[PDB]
């Protein structure tokens, strides 16, 4: 979620005041994935120090 | 004085009755000025037209 500040003002004796509801957005960022493969014989895993 | 901030529990509408809203409110007071014109000098660069 991300937002910003609201807005204050200088005002006199006795005067209303204005609303001042701040905005908002929101990022998104996804997940993917990665990979990798080796395949080998069972001769050589044995073999193979 | 500093920031303060207060908790309005019930708002009213054009007909003096709740709508059903709440908020907060908050003030400040401060105030400044200069005294000695003469103890300062200010660089302007002005465009001309």
């Amino acid at each position: 979620v991300s937002s910003a500040a609201v807005q204050w003002s200088w005002d006199a004796e006795f005067e209303e005041v204005s609303d001042d509801s701040p905005e908002f957005g929101q990022p998104e960022i996804p997940v993917k994935k990665a990979q990798g493969f080796v395949p080998i014989s069972i001769e050589a895993l044995q073999d193979e120090a | 004085i500093g920031m303060t901030v207060e908790f309005i529990p019930h708002l009213f509408g054009t007909n003096r009755r709740p709508n059903g809203s709440r908020g907060w409110f908050a003030y400040y007071r401060m105030g400044a000025d200069v005294v000695n014109p003469n103890a300062f000098r200010l660089l302007n660069v002005e465009t001309a037209s």
